[PDB]
RNA sequence: CCGAUAACGAACGAGACUCUGGCAUGCUAACUAGUUACGCGACCCCCGAGCGGUCGGCGUCCCCCAACUUCUUAGAGGGACAAGUGGCGUUCAGCCACCCGAGAUUGAGCAAUAACAGGUCUGUGAUGCCCUUAGAUGUCCGGGGCUGCACGCGCGCUACACUGACUGGCUCAGCGUGUGCCUACCCUACGCCGGCAGGCGCGGGUAACCCGUUGAACCCCAUUCGUGAUGGGGAUCGGGGAUUGCAAUUAUUCCCCAUGAACGAGGAAUUCCCAGUAAGUGCGGGUCAUAAGCUUGCGUUGAUUAAGUCCCUGCCCUUUGUACACACCGCC
């Protein structure tokens, strides 16, 4: 029943967000499926081309 | 006072000097203590240059309502011989020579000296 | 970040860049030298910062002409202003397209019934000027 | 082949998920005899990265202000911690290390400003490098907290808490401390 | 800075500058700095080594009786400029990444206009006015006080331990000081006495010559302890012995033996900090007859985190509002 955890890759970092620069939005693009690529906001130090795990695919997008 | 510093400050000018400044600070006029300033021409005040290119004296007047204070710099014209004053020039003034026309549009030819 | 360059190694480069084009060239180097026989700079700090934005303008004059000027660019500004004139004038057009007002003009005139002038036929409609407002 | 402390060669270990492989520095580039090079690893950002993880355990060691230059005690420190691990479960002690941190890093976080639930309030990812300087830290936090006033030493402490990391028990500090993040993450979503 | 431009031409500040750090096997040199070489030795060798290994043992400016400047010292110079490549940019000003490079942002000093009823009359033979001036508010001498303790706060030191303490062994610094106008008071090698603090003779140094190859601490390597207020911690207190001084009581400081208290990582709060940094760790200078838990510098060991934001506390620019101008600690 669970979404399965899986594995996001960085195309682009969007930039800080947070309000106190703690977070970075991020464009991540699945590697499981090249279309699907979703934007996340991520802590810690963050660049192109770094693959982060994702415990479950969509929670929130927003522009900046 | 304010005749007297003019004079001073108009002595400095004549007689050579890129900028001046007097600050004449004590009990002028009444009780309360104001400082008068006269300036003009060029007058650093950071940086080491200030060291070479700058004289300064600080005086103490006493006068009947009690010290009226003296401060005078006076900014130092260069001078390559440096008798009159600094002769390090100021560090950002960069000096270009005026080159001639050394043109030559002509033919070739060769002087046999 | 941090490498703007003053005024002065600036203003100091433009000039030397008119008063000695020829001598300079686009080698740091070899620019640092000539900098030190034609100017009285008073550091090393301040010389090698001045030759280094020389380059960056005797790069750039040797393509497009930078507001330093130069007299070999200036000889062309003056040719392509001053010449290429053409051996045929624009102004000698064989047919000149009329307006029939134009032609009712230049018939007061009495210079109108020029061979030259041909009259166009009238545009219809009236369907100049812009819809208003946005939309 | 380059044989760290003379012994346990790096050619054999291996990482599980490529999302750490690149910010943890085990293989033939980064083997190194020893874990101690004052290479300037904090000059710029993702420099940390090609700093060998040895090292980086090794710096993560000497806190609590007592021990804040001590790194040749922290190295035997590390030293003893290894002899151990590869004798007390049989495998190579870096094999135990990278594990370690792969199994103890939080997957997500939470973090913001405004009015909190409970700690924080909007569930955020971490980023690779995060989950690798979390991983260290808690290691040696678990170890420190256990050595703290019991006859069991440093390395026997340090040596427990990378063996517990590696198999993920609910006995390990780091692990313990990771499913706590995970759990206010969750429940921050 | 680039650019538009009712502005044009300027001035100070910033920047440039000065010092310091990092590289120069390139130059100048060094018996007040050394290194290599050679010659003596002293040992271990011995198989036999022999241009063997070690020596901070001794010589070769004890001028004819080595060279050289790598290491040390300090002068003149060089070197780094966003210079080169790629990308972004109005392809301008510039930014990002990388190669080569010692270095691609080392730290300080100086630091504008205007102002504060900020601090100093206890720095001055700086000073106005006022006060006192022989039973002095002058000056000197003796004693006491500035330390006094129901309590509150600030800067710090020591700790709460085993990532430790203890005992022994091993092994590494750098700033910098050193005998005094008055002015009395210097840094100390070596030998002997003593358990220690110390004492007694002999020297060296006004100093790259002597202390001093500053044999520092942490650290390192072995020993004992063993999770207990314990060999943690050393507060409090008793007895005794030295040093300084004219004088040590209200203990100057130091040493020795005893007592071994709170303290088991500290509530609300709050400080400082981005690389040789924080922190551990000692060492000099100032004060100094006597003395550092202070301060100013120095070296040693050496990280975690971050290359962001305006959330909190504030700063700068523009627009806006205003009943404010002692200016929101305002006005009402
Ligand atoms: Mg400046
Ligand atoms: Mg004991």
């Amino acid at each position: 029943r669970v979404q399965p955890i899986k594995l996001a890759r960085v195309t682009k970092v969007l930039g800080r967000t947070g309000s106190q620069g703690q977070c970075t939005q991020v464009r991540v693009e699945f590697m499981d499926d090249t279309s699907r690529s979703i934007i996340r906001n991520v802590k810690g130090p963050v660049r192109e081309g770094d693959v982060l795990t994702l415990l479950e695919s969509e929670r929130e997008a927003r522009r900046l | 006072v304010r005749r007297a510093c003019y004079g001073v400050l108009r002595f400095i000018m004549e007689s050579g000097a890129k900028g001046c400044e007097v600050v004449v600070s004590g009990k002028l006029r009444g009780q309360r203590a104001k400082s008068m300033k006269f300036v003009d021409g060029l007058m650093i005040h950071s940086g080491d240059p200030v060291n070479y290119y700058v004289d300064t004296a600080v005086r103490h007047v006493l006068l009947r309502q009690g010290v009226l204070g003296i401060k005078v710099k006076i900014m130092l014209p260069w001078d390559p011989t440096g008798k009159i004053g600094p002769k390090k020039p100021l560090p950002d003034h960069v000096s270009i020579v005026e080159p001639k026309d050394e043109i030559l549009p002509t033919t070739p030819i060769s002087e046999q000296k | 970040m941090g490498r703007v360059r003053t005024k002065t190694v600036k203003k100091a480069a433009r000039v030397i860049i008119e008063k000695y084009y020829t001598r300079l060239g686009n080698d740091f180097h070899t620019n640092k030298r000539v900098c030190e026989e034609i100017a009285i700079i008073p550091s090393k700090k301040l010389r090698n910062k001045i030759a280094g934005y020389v380059t960056h303008l005797m790069k750039r004059i040797q393509r497009g002409p930078v507001r330093g000027i130069s007299i070999k660019l200036q000889e062309e500004e003056r040719e392509r202003r001053d010449n290429y004139v053409p051996e045929v004038s624009a102004l000698d057009q064989e047919i000149i397209e009329v307006d029939p007002d134009t032609k009712e003009m230049l018939k007061l005139l009495d210079f109108g019934s020029l061979s030259n002038l041909q009259v166009t036929q009238p545009t219809v409609g009236m369907n100049f000027k812009t819809p208003r407002g946005p939309v | 082949d380059i044989k760290l402390f003379g012994k346990w060669s790096t050619d054999d270990v291996q990482i599980n998920d490529i999302s750490l492989q690149d910010y943890i520095a085990v293989k033939e580039k980064y083997a190194k005899y020893l874990p101690h090079s004052a290479g300037r690893y904090a000059a710029k950002r993702f420099r940390k990265a090609q700093c060998p993880i040895v090292e980086r355990l090794t710096n993560s060691m000497m806190m609590h202000g007592r021990n804040n230059g001590k790194k040749l005690m922290t190295v035997r420190i590390v030293k003893h911690a290894f002899e151990i691990i590869h004798l007390l479960t049989g495998e190579n002690p870096l094999q135990v290390l990278v594990n370690a941190i792969i199994n103890s890093g939080p997957r997500e976080d939470s973090t913001r400003i405004g009015r909190a639930g409970t700690v924080r309030r909007q569930a955020v990812d971490v980023s690779p490098l995060r989950r690798v300087n979390q991983a260290i830290w808690l290691l040696c936090t678990g170890a420190r907290e256990a050595a703290f006033r019991n006859i069991k030493t440093i390395a026997e402490c340090l040596a427990d808490e990378l063996i517990n990391a590696a198999k993920g028990s609910s006995n390990s500090y780091a692990i313990k401390k990771k499913d706590e993040l995970e759990r206010v993450a969750k429940s921050n979503r």
